[PDB]
RNA sequence: CAUGUGCGCAGCGAGUCCGCUCCGCGGCGCAGCGAAGGCCAUCGAGCUGCGCACAUGCGACCCGAUAGGCAGUGAACUACGCC
RNA sequence: GCGGCGAAAGACCAAUCGAACUGCCUGGUAGCUGGUUCCCUCCGAAAUGUCCCGCAGGACAGCGGGCGCCCCGCAGGUCUGCCGCGUAGAGCAAUGGCGCGGCGUCCGGCGCCGGCGCACCCCCAAACUGCGAAGCGGCAGGGCGCGCGCAGCAGCGUGCGCGCGCACAACUGCGGGCGCCUAGUGGGCCGCCGCUGGUAAGCAGCGCCGGCAAUGAGGACACAACCUCGUGCGCGGGCAAGGGACCCCAGCUGCGCACACAGACGAAGGGCGCGGGCGCGCCCGCCCCGAAAAUGGACGGUGCUCAGCGCAGCCCCGACCCCGCGCACGCACAGC
RNA sequence: AAGGUGAAUUCUGCCCAGUGCCCGGGUCACGCCGGCGCGACCCGCGCACGCACGGGUCAACGGCGGGAGUAACUAUGAC
RNA sequence: GGGGCCGCGGCCCCGCUUCGCGCAGCAACGCCCCCAGAUGGGGAGUUUGGCUGGGGCGGCACGUCUGCUAGACCCCAACGCAGACGUCCUACGGUGGGCUCAGCGCGGACAGAACCCGCGCGUCGAGCACAAGGGCAAACGCCCGCCUCACGGCGCCCCCCCGGGUGCCGGCGGGAAACCGGGGCCUAGCGAUCCCUCGCGCAUGCACGCCGCGUCGCGGGGGUGGCUGAAAAGUUACCACAGGGAUAACUGGCUUGUGGCGGCCAAGCGUCCGCAGCGACGCCGCUUUUUGAUUCUUCGAUGUCGGCUCUUCCUAGCAUGGCGUGGCAGCGCGCGCCAAGUGUUGGA
């Protein structure tokens, strides 16, 4: 049979794409206290967060 | 051809939709590693154990 | 059927009418090494599936009773062939 | 598909073609004679212009 | 397959089974005729063949027989007086994988050599090689002989001294 | 075409066969039997070629599948997704 | 591309999709269908047996042809003789059924009724037989007689060697035997007689023989099989089957019978219809009623009422048959 | 991410035997080890996943029975 | 799961980092590699018999045996008839001796329909494992004794085998012996090559010895019942191809069981009264408008129901024309005859 549609979403063509994401969104690795003002809450494609 | 549950002349399952954590990839349709199914109705405590 | 333990009959060893001891002929265990046993084993090795037949349809719900009959004199050793039973008892 | 199972028709006219012949004359054999009667027999033969008691006289036991 | 014959062995199954004509048979000949003559006109008074040893066959089919062999052992080259690597500069095969085997191989050998180099008329270098005038010698040096045996004969009464 | 068998023809015949090659003690035959150890005749015309018929393998009397495989090419129609 | 893609239809993926297209493997394989190319001459089948994942196919056997060799007597036959069969018929005598009476120092019930017994009898039998045909089958019709040797067999013979002597065996026909190679065939069908299943069948399945297939020609109106009868190319004769009003070759003489758009599909049952016969009833011929299908129409047609139904006498026509002759071809060649 | 059902309303009963899934604690392969041997070997043992066994689970696959009597006529059968 | 994957420490456990890794972490595990189990229509190949009054379902004249079909040698077909076999038996085998069975009769305490015994008769009606047939009475049955011929080696025949018959040389058993016995009274009760296994071999290791590490020969056995012997589940209405009128689903043809129609007989019904009209029980036909049966034509196709439309034909006559009959007063109705000209509707 063919295959099913299960295998077939796994290629890598099917991902979201990635000029959709604003940008990795990862906690800042720092030595001292870093302070920072929240410049901009914006939107992500998708992300309803 | 398109999949496991791909039936004839009336639309059911026909086998259990529990598959086996061990299944073939194109196996894994439905409910893959069900440890129970049905309606929860209870609590967490009394479904895990 | 009912055979006896103890049948006088020919021995070919003692060309003479001498006592046997009878008792019933079972097949052994097939060995390790004979020709056919090799020749099968190396063609079973590999991917080659199952290369010889295997018979599914049995028919029949008897073996042929084989007696060995060992002689008290020489301890000579030889056999004959009975019919076809189910149950054999002996004694 | 379902015909027809057997019959002897023309089987008569075929076998008086070449006709049928009779059993092919052969050299006396000894297939199936008495072993006993055979043997004798053939001792007969060995012996038979000269004795056996001569002929064991000349080629000793013979057996 | 129908009637009464031998059981059919005809190995023509794979249709990767090629076939080999002989068209180029009598040119190849020609060939190799030619080739030959240019041969021994390259080596104008040198022979054209080495002196190979007799050597007997191997089995016990092809015992009773010799034939000509490969080349000389070292040790008949020695016995025969010449250093091996001498001895393949004039015509004389050596073989240095022969084993010397018995006394009868290798005194024929050793006599073979002997005969051989007493036949030969050395020259100075090429040019006066080529000016000799001699005949050069077309074929296999000394070759065994093939005959048919001959039947020895000894009288009837010396049977009884003889063969006992 | 190869290899057989049968028949006919042909040469020689206990032998026979030029055509691998620069020169077959290679094959078959002169005698078989047995798994073998072993036995060995009371004994027998073959070898080679040519031709036909026939058997078999080959595309195999000619033409014919649906299939199967290996290697490739297409999303200009059309399906979906993205820009 | 055993991949895509699909709001899912196996939809779509270049007029191609339940696995695209191109090239190759590849002249894939086919027990299946189709086709398979000159002439004459000689001969000429099988559609059956056994086995096979065998049933649209094969192989072996049988049958055909070709090639041989060998001189051994040969036969789809009759006669004579001896054995074999268990069918038709016949039989209830045993086995197994069928049915009533009759009989009774039998039993039961109330002289009768019912059982049982016996004897007669009745209807019977593919899977019954005290009998048993027609019909078939086997075998024999040639070597014998005597004598001598041999044997381990035997116990007083039997075989086998060898010699001498005798000798050609019912009828009729006639050359025969054996080997080798190879084809085609292995769906058959029809008739006769004998059957099986079936309500039956232009149904299905057998036996024997003959046919068609592969057999023309004549006669059947036409018509694979029926009848005659075989068949080179002609000529002459004579015929067969079948016919002899006209189609259409060939008919006349006499004796009957029948009237129904009959002859020209038919049953049980009928007919003061006619003709004969026997004792009003039967019998035999012809006729009538029973007797109704769909295109208009079929004794073959025309037609026929002595062209119908019967008979007798003499005759005639009619095949490639038979005979004779001639030629062709084949043969082992005064011929066939 | 995988499935089923297919708005709402009203509901969604019973069944874990079978099959499946899940969970938990006798049998089994090679190697190892051990015996034996001059060696090939041969002979044995140990065992995991699994099976087995025990349990869970049906909005998993699915499944969801008979026979008798019995009331103020009868009929029906609450029983 | 085990092994390989070359690290240190300490008590399989715990640290460690310097390997490795999806790398601030994990960590010498694991990745990875090598073997070995387990699972595995996710996928790959392939298979899924035949006979057959089409096929399927069913059933096996698919191997063997008996009686019949079978038409008097033998042979002889059908999804023909009636059955059977695949086992069972140390006795139910071998043999010797003796005996006589089934059944009937008449006697005999308890004792009865049926206990046991006796006498008389008793052609086989009994028994002989079983299906049937054949066979058999001092036996081929029953009982008892002794036995194991239910044996080895060579043959031969009937002959695919299976099975059986018959010999020879040994070995025996029973019997005084002749004799009999090579399993079952006879006719069924069974199975190739290759492989395995066992027994036996005056076999063998192709350089030579040895080691059952093997190989052979001979004879058994382990088995193919679809029984001359593949190792094998389905579905396709998405289907393809080669074909088949060898073969089904229409028509046609043969047949006519069934369907339809008509006769004959006359028990009986009909107030009396067989026949005014019916008409049982039976019997004889016809038709092809039903349905079967069959498979002859057609499968390189004859478009498959009904209707609409339109034409024609038959008569077994519904109306209309003429009649005969009545259990016909009239009216009407029944029955029958001749005649196929003209008709035979609209609707749910
Ligand atoms: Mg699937
Ligand atoms: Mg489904
Ligand atoms: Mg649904
Ligand atoms: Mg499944
Ligand atoms: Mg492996
Ligand atoms: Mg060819
Ligand atoms: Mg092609
Ligand atoms: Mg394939
Ligand atoms: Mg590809
Ligand atoms: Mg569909
Ligand atoms: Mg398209
Ligand atoms: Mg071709
Ligand atoms: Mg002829
Ligand atoms: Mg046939
Ligand atoms: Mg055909
Ligand atoms: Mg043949
Ligand atoms: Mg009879
Ligand atoms: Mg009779
Ligand atoms: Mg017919
Ligand atoms: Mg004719
Ligand atoms: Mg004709
Ligand atoms: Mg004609
Ligand atoms: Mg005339
Ligand atoms: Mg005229
Ligand atoms: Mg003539
Ligand atoms: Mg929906
Ligand atoms: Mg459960
Ligand atoms: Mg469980
Ligand atoms: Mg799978
Ligand atoms: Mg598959
Ligand atoms: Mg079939
Ligand atoms: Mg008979
Ligand atoms: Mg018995
Ligand atoms: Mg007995
Ligand atoms: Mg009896
Ligand atoms: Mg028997
Ligand atoms: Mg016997
Ligand atoms: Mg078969
Ligand atoms: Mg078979
Ligand atoms: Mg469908
Ligand atoms: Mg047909
Ligand atoms: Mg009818
Ligand atoms: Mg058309
Ligand atoms: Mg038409
Ligand atoms: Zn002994």
């Amino acid at each position: 049979s063919k295959v099913i549609r299960r295998l077939r979403l796994l290629k890598p063509h099917h991902r979201p794409k990635a000029m959709w994401k604003v940008g990795e969104t990862r906690i800042p690795v720092v030595s001292e206290t870093m302070h920072g003002v929240v410049s901009e809450i914006v939107h992500e494609r998708g992300k309803v967060a | 051809v398109d999949h496991p549950h791909g039936g004839g002349n009336k639309q059911h399952i026909g086998h259990p939709s529990t598959i086996s954590k061990h299944a073939p990839p194109g196996q894994k349709v439905g409910l893959v590693a069900a440890r129970r199914t049905g309606l929860r109705r209870g609590s967490k405590k009394v479904l895990n154990k | 059927v009912n055979i006896p333990d103890k049948r006088n009959t020919h021995c070919k060893k003692c060309n003479k009418h001498t006592e046997h001891k009878v008792s019933q002929y079972k097949k052994s265990k097939e060995g390790r090494n004979g020709q056919g046993t090799r020749r099968y084993r190396r063609k079973q090795r590999g991917y080659h599936g199952q290369t010889k037949p295997i018979l599914r349809r049995k028919a029949k719900v008897t073996k042929k009773l084989v007696i060995k009959l060992r002689c008290s004199v020489c301890d000579a050793k030889h056999q004959q062939t009975m019919k076809r039973t189910k149950h054999v008892e002996f004694g | 598909a379902k015909r027809k199972n057997h019959t002897n028709h023309n089987q008569n006219r075929k076998n008086h073609r070449n006709g049928i012949k009779k059993v092919k004359k052969s050299a006396p054999s000894f297939r199936g004679l008495n072993h006993k009667y055979l043997r004798n027999m053939l001792y007969s033969r060995k012996y038979n212009n000269i004795g056996r008691a001569a002929y064991e006289a000349e080629h000793g036991p013979q057996q | 397959m129908k009637h009464n014959n031998t059981l059919p062995n005809n190995h023509f199954k794979k249709t990767a089974i090629r076939f080999k004509t002989w068209f180029n048979q009598p040119a190849k000949k020609e060939k190799r005729i030619q080739l030959r003559k240019e041969k021994a006109e390259k080596m104008y008074p040198m022979p054209v063949e080495k002196l190979r040893p007799i050597v007997r066959c191997s089995s016990i089919r092809y015992n009773i027989k010799q034939r000509l062999g490969r080349g000389f052992t070292p040790e008949e080259c020695r016995a025969a007086g010449l250093d091996y690597n001498y001895a393949r500069t004039i015509g004389i095969a050596v073989d240095m994988r022969r084993k010397n085997m018995n006394k009868e191989t290798f005194d024929q050998n050793v006599e073979r050599i002997k005969v051989y180099t007493s036949r030969l008329t050395f020259y100075k270098d090429r040019k006066e090689a080529k000016a000799s005038g001699a005949a050069q010698h077309i074929g296999k040096i000394m070759p065994p002989k093939k005959t048919p045996p001959v039947v020895q004969t000894i009288k009837v009464e010396e049977i009884a001294q003889k063969f006992p």
